[PDB]
């Protein structure tokens, strides 16, 4: 407890990491959150979009 | 670009297309800049038989 500052410099990091890696799964009012499915699905104008 | 089409492949005339004639008779790109102009001939190009 007496290193708290240190550890938590460090889990901030770590979360923030892992977080924007996390926010590729999210879907964003798009059909998937898979790129290649998109592509496999769609009409590329639609696929564009 | 002038030709003769039966009405069902006139939707193929546009960017991002795929069927019979944007696959093998005739393709736009998918920034085209332009307009697709048509109209019925089945008195002009067309006979019994």
């Amino acid at each position: 407890s007496a290193l708290g500052k240190l550890q938590d410099v460090v889990n901030q990091n770590a979360q923030a990491l892992n977080t924007l890696v996390k926010q590729l799964s999210s879907n964003f009012g798009a059909i998937s959150s898979v790129l290649n499915d998109i592509l496999s699905r769609l009409d590329k104008v639609e696929a564009e979009v | 670009d002038s030709f003769v089409i039966r009405g069902d492949e006139v939707r193929q005339i546009a960017p991002g297309q795929t069927g019979n004639i944007a696959d093998y008779n005739y393709k736009l790109p998918d920034d085209f800049t332009g307009c697709v102009i048509a109209w019925n001939s089945n008195n002009l190009d067309s006979k019994v038989g």
